[PDB]
């Protein structure tokens, strides 16, 4: 559950990344390809490589979801319901990679958030993340 | 991986008395009936909106006797399992694109099935020996993931 | 989340168990203790040799709280209140380790009730423990 | 653990401009405070209430110097991790009973805090060469549980 105070800390950090979500977005997942290579079995359609367009385009997507949850943090899983049944029918990735990429965004975060990310809100952070994973992954069955 | 010559022997004497048809197919339908998500690789196989049409489906049961074959395969090089799998993870990775974790599933589903079968004498020593054997197979298939 | 039929299943499932649950309890607690050597780790305390007391004692307060859970299936988080407080103050089990017992309770349930496991209860039981893990590490952070 | 050349001169090179005596009390600090469940190791430790008692905690930044101490030896012999920490190993599951599982948690705060410090130049390249070695230490830390 979220508390009140890591709804601040998620709309401060999240209102820091501004127009560079997008950007973070696919630096993240650049991480994750390169750290935990089994996540790339998703992606056998897409130039992986470094500087790719179709993994920058790919960021911004995930970036603009984010986005969403945080603007509507009192409503996740209405906000992101058309998101959740995408993945429940047709994506379909194993639960397990929804931790290694929200490992990535917190270490994209804190390489680019050097004054926001205390442990206070990389705590709020890593929680809301796996509250956003929980609910894309709440109608697999 | 570190099994006992004890533990060896278990695995041994009980997969002897493996009805491979069977259990193969009954291991690969509940794989798809449990964990839904998994059904993504098999569009092929026909119909498999319920449990009953997956558990029906010929083509879900003839691939389940050809997975345990493989496996069978595997118990006899017990000390090799990177060796004899290779060929099978460059498959798994390069051409069909299975994500690892899916190894790890089957590989338990596999164990609650021989359990079912076995009842008293799937004990717990049995099943810690059989849960070696599954985790060594699916880090073996999962080697050559690049 | 559990669906009407998820909910017959595991009433039907549970009910068979009936006077048995305390031993199937034991049981779950031995295979993981041997299949799975880290979850020991929890239980410093115990005399964990084959048969022995403590683990025959456990076995039945960890059965209990799920025929509770069983027979409050609509009221989940309400009905195992007290045992999340439990587990987010007190005991502090690391959050992957409720797969290992779910695991190893559905094993002990495929042995001893052969005709009763059918793919369909297989597949409730499996959502029904991940219900009851989810509750239980609800309030951890 | 398999580690190329370039994995491990890239890891050796950025190791040299670590502060292990800050970056161990911080990565400390941020596992008691990111996933408060491992506070039930160190309650004799005083006062972890607030996440500034926590990271100010004498006793956890004394504490994290020597985990990083001990985390700086292993970079010095990665051919060789189970057996440079074969004992340390044998103390946190005999005498510690510490869950392996939260060896990986350490790992995973360590890798951030690393970001945190170096922001740009850990590159993803540079983290992906981090994660094996953190997985390695955590499965050399692991190796001695039964
Ligand atoms: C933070 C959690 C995640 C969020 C918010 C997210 C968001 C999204 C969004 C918005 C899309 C575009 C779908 C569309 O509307 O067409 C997408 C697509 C996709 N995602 Fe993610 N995603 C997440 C995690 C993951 C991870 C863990 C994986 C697998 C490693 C993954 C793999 C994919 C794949 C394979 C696609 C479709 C790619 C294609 O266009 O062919 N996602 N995701
Ligand atoms: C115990 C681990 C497994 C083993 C030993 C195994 C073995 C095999 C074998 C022998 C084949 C036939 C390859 C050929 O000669 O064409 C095969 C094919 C295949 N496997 Fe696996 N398998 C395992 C697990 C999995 C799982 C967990 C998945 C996904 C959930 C999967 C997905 C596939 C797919 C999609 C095919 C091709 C099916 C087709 O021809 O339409 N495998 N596997
Ligand atoms: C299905 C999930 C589980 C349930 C329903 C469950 C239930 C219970 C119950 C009812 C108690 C006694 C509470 C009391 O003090 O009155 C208990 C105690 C305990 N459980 Fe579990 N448990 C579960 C999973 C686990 C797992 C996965 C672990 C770790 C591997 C674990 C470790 C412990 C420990 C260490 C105690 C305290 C024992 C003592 O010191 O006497 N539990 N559990
Ligand atoms: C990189 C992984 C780790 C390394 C290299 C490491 C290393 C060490 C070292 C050198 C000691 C002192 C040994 C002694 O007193 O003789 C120690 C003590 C200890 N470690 Fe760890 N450690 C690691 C992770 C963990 C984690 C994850 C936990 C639990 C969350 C933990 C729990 C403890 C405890 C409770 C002590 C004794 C505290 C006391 O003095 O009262 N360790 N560790």
């Amino acid at each position: 559950v979220l508390s009140p105070a890591d709804k601040t800390n998620v709309k401060a950090a999240w209102g820091k990344v501004g127009a560079h979500a997008g950007e973070y977005g696919a630096e993240a997942l650049e991480r994750m390809f390169l750290s935990f290579p089994t996540t790339k079995t998703y992606f056998p359609h897409f130039d992986l490589s470094h500087g790719s367009a179709q993994v920058k385009g790919h960021g911004k997507k995930v970036a603009d979801a984010l986005t969403n949850a945080v603007a509507h943090v009192d409503d996740m899983p209405n906000a992101l319901s058309a998101l959740s049944d995408l993945h429940a029918h047709k994506l379909r990735v194993d639960p397990v990679n929804f931790k290694l990429l929200s490992h990535c965004l917190l270490v994209t975060l804190a390489a680019h958030l050097p004054a926001e990310f205390t442990p206070a809100v990389h705590a709020s952070l890593d929680k809301f993340l796996a509250s956003v994973s929980t609910v894309l992954t709440s109608k697999y069955r | 991986v570190h099994l006992t010559p004890e533990e060896k022997s278990a695995v041994t004497a009980l997969w002897g008395k493996v009805n491979v048809d069977e259990v193969g197919g009954e291991a690969l339908g509940r794989l798809l009936v449990v964990y839904p998500w998994t059904q993504r690789f098999f569009e092929s196989f026909g119909d498999l909106s319920t449990p009953d049409a997956v558990m029906g489906n010929p083509k879900v049961k003839a691939h389940g006797k050809k997975v345990l074959g493989a496996f069978s395969d595997g118990l006899a090089h017990l000390d090799n399992l990177k060796g004899t799998f290779a060929t099978l993870s460059e498959l798994h990775c390069d051409k069909l694109h299975v994500d690892p974790e899916n190894f790890r599933l089957l590989g338990n589903v596999l164990v609650c099935v021989l359990a079912h079968h076995f009842g008293k004498e799937f004990t717990p020593p049995v099943q810690a020996a059989y849960q070696k054997v599954v985790a060594g197979v699916a880090n073996a298939l999962a080697h050559k993931y690049h």
